[PDB]
RNA sequence: GUGGGAGAGGGUGGUGGAAUUCCCGGAGUAGCGGUGAAAUGCGCAGAUACCGGGAGGAACGCCGAUGGCGAAGGCAGCCACCUGGUCCACCCGUGACGCUGAGGCGCGAAAGCGUGGGGAGCAAACCGGAUUAGAUACCCGGGUAGUCCACGCCCUAAACGAUGCGCGCUAGGUCUCUGGGUCUCCUGGGGGCCGAAGCUAACGCGUUAAGCGCGCCGCCUGGGGAGUACGGCCGCAAGGC
């Protein structure tokens, strides 16, 4: 799953600065993190649909995410998709 | 109606999660190996659905009986 | 890893020689898939509830391990082959939840 | 003349008759009777007092064999299901214990049209 | 975010006992079965009832609720792994990032279609027995598809709360599920009942609104003709929109 020392290291590699935690870089980091985890758990059960739908609610809740940034802050937009290595 | 007193009161305080409490258990099935309603039982809506949980792992154990033949009738 | 609990039942009918060697089987492929041994009962023999493997009383192990989940079922699926293991039972532990304390 | 003194009774009740079994101390009937055998047909089979000399005609055969006490073991419901435990009762056989083990299932196969609306 | 919680939420592998059927053995006779009453059917090649053994398939008794989970369709034996939603507390990070949502896309009971496998029980069609004025039926005896699994189609429904989604406002009492607290009680989330104000053609609704308001979508415009014809799009077909 994500043990609770997993789920730092991102947000701590994330976190704009000491505490933040929650921030559009860090949500989208960790959101990033879920999602492939549950792709990659698609990739087989491929009949889980039930799992599927929270899949797009969470790319979904990505976009809705990145979306803002990017619109907000051009520029720590760039930065955070240059990182995750998300679009293509 | 039931005139019975439910079980729980007549007996201390255990681990409702514990499979081979034998002793225990066994208490909370009728003459048939049949898991006892709470209206008999004495537990909650949490605790009586606990019970049933472990019961059914102590019978895969074959520690409980899944039934029973009636005596007397 | 994750704190199980590796309930065995296996043959009444037997003696120290095979008995053992059962331990020295069972034993082993737990820590040949990293099965860790926090603590084990061994209630022995007890009168099932109803005859398993036409025999009316069974041998009871016990053995609270701390192994990698990956491999639990893995676990059982081995510990199964030997005959005289009638029923093997594992069981991720769970906090006692006490009632009418 | 194998000479049995203890014994087994089984009763069968349907609905449809009452089939009633003797045998030895473990299985192995001796001596039986039904509803057809002591002489009715159709729904008279089941007849609880059809039910009655079924038992009893069954309880004379399993003197004959050398019967003395019996385990009683009831099986469905039915029509004078009762009556033959009462019968065997007053059957001068020893009536040791009744017991009903009817088979229920713990749900498997899909009952008969007939058997469903009720299920 | 951190720290707790409940749950038949989903996917996979495993596994348990009850029962039905069948095969093997015993023991054992003359019936069984089924109905309103019967008959077809089964049984001396030995059935039904009983006892021990095996094989197989499908469904999980009690627990079980007027209960719980899910977006809906729907979801109950037990275990492990994978995985989704959700609730409370603390008030800690972001700083309006929000709501709705044409088209799109995905899901979608049952039956049905394609390929392969499986096939205990049940059973459209079907073959018989009864019934009746007749019986292409209800009752009874058999029985193929199907029902079960994999994969791929089908996309419908009294798909119902016949009640689109989100937010704010407006008495309470009572029962209940689940969390937190200073735990005769307060407070949060969910499931009910009765009822304030109000609404409603009425029945009824009534903080789980059908009340008072705002935003966005879907839809309606007298019956029949007809969910038909035509056209298009979709489907292997049946068919669907
Ligand atoms: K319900
Ligand atoms: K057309
Ligand atoms: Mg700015
Ligand atoms: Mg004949
Ligand atoms: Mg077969
Ligand atoms: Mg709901
Ligand atoms: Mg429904
Ligand atoms: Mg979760
Ligand atoms: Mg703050
Ligand atoms: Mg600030
Ligand atoms: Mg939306
Ligand atoms: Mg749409
Ligand atoms: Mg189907
Ligand atoms: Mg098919
Ligand atoms: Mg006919
Ligand atoms: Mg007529
Ligand atoms: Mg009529
Ligand atoms: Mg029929
Ligand atoms: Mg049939
Ligand atoms: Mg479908
Ligand atoms: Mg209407
Ligand atoms: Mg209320
Ligand atoms: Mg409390
Ligand atoms: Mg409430
Ligand atoms: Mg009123
Ligand atoms: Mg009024
Ligand atoms: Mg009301
Ligand atoms: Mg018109
Ligand atoms: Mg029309
Ligand atoms: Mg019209
Ligand atoms: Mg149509
Ligand atoms: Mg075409
Ligand atoms: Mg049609």
């Amino acid at each position: 799953p994500i043990t609770k020392e997993e789920k730092q290291k991102v947000i701590q590699e994330f976190a704009r600065f000491p505490g933040d935690t929650g921030s559009t870089e860090v949500q989208v980091a960790l959101l990033t993190l879920r999602i492939n985890r549950l792709s990659e758990h698609l990739k087989v059960h491929k009949k889980d649909h039930h799992s599927h739908r929270g899949l797009l609610m969470m790319v979904g809740q990505r976009r809705r995410l990145l979306r803002y940034l990017q619109r907000e802050d051009p520029e720590r937009y760039r930065a955070l998709i240059e990182k995750l290595g998300i679009r293509g | 109606p039931s005139r019975k007193a439910k079980v729980k009161a007549t007996l201390g305080e255990f681990d409702l999660r514990d499979y081979r409490n034998v002793e225990v258990l066994k208490r909370f099935l009728s003459e048939t190996g049949k898991i006892l309603p709470r209206r008999r039982t004495g537990l909650s809506a949490k605790e009586q659905r606990i019970l049933a949980k472990t019961i059914k792992r102590a019978r895969i154990l074959g520690l409980l009986p899944f039934t029973e033949k009636l005596v007397r009738k | 890893m994750r704190r199980y609990e590796v309930n065995i039942v296996l043959n009444p009918n037997l003696d120290q020689s095979q008995l053992a060697l059962e331990k020295e089987i069972i034993q082993r492929a737990l820590e040949n898939y990293g099965a860790r041994v926090e603590k084990v009962e061994e209630l022995g023999l007890r009168r099932l509830a109803y005859p398993i493997a036409k025999d009316p009383q069974g041998y009871f192990l016990w053995y609270q391990v701390e192994m990698p989940e990956d491999r639990v079922n893995d676990l059982a699926r081995e510990l199964r082959i030997r005959d005289n293991v009638r029923r093997v039972m594992v069981v991720k532990s769970q906090e006692p939840f006490l009632a009418n304390a | 003349k194998r000479q049995v003194a203890s014994g087994r009774a089984y009763i069968h009740a349907s609905y449809n008759n009452t089939i009633v079994t003797i045998t030895d101390p473990d299985g192995n009937p001796i001596t039986w009777s039904s509803g057809g055998v002591i002489g009715y047909k159709g729904s008279r089979k089941g007849t609880p007092y059809a039910a009655q000399l079924a038992a009893l005609d069954a309880a004379k055969k399993a003197m004959a064999y050398g019967m003395q006490s019996v385990d009683v073991i009831v099986r469905g419901t039915g029509a004078g299901r009762e009556q033959a435990i009462r019968a065997l009762q007053a059957s001068g056989l020893q009536v040791k214990s009744i017991v009903d083990d009817t088979p229920v299932p713990h749900n498997g196969c899909r009952p008969k049209k007939k058997f469903r609306k009720a299920s």
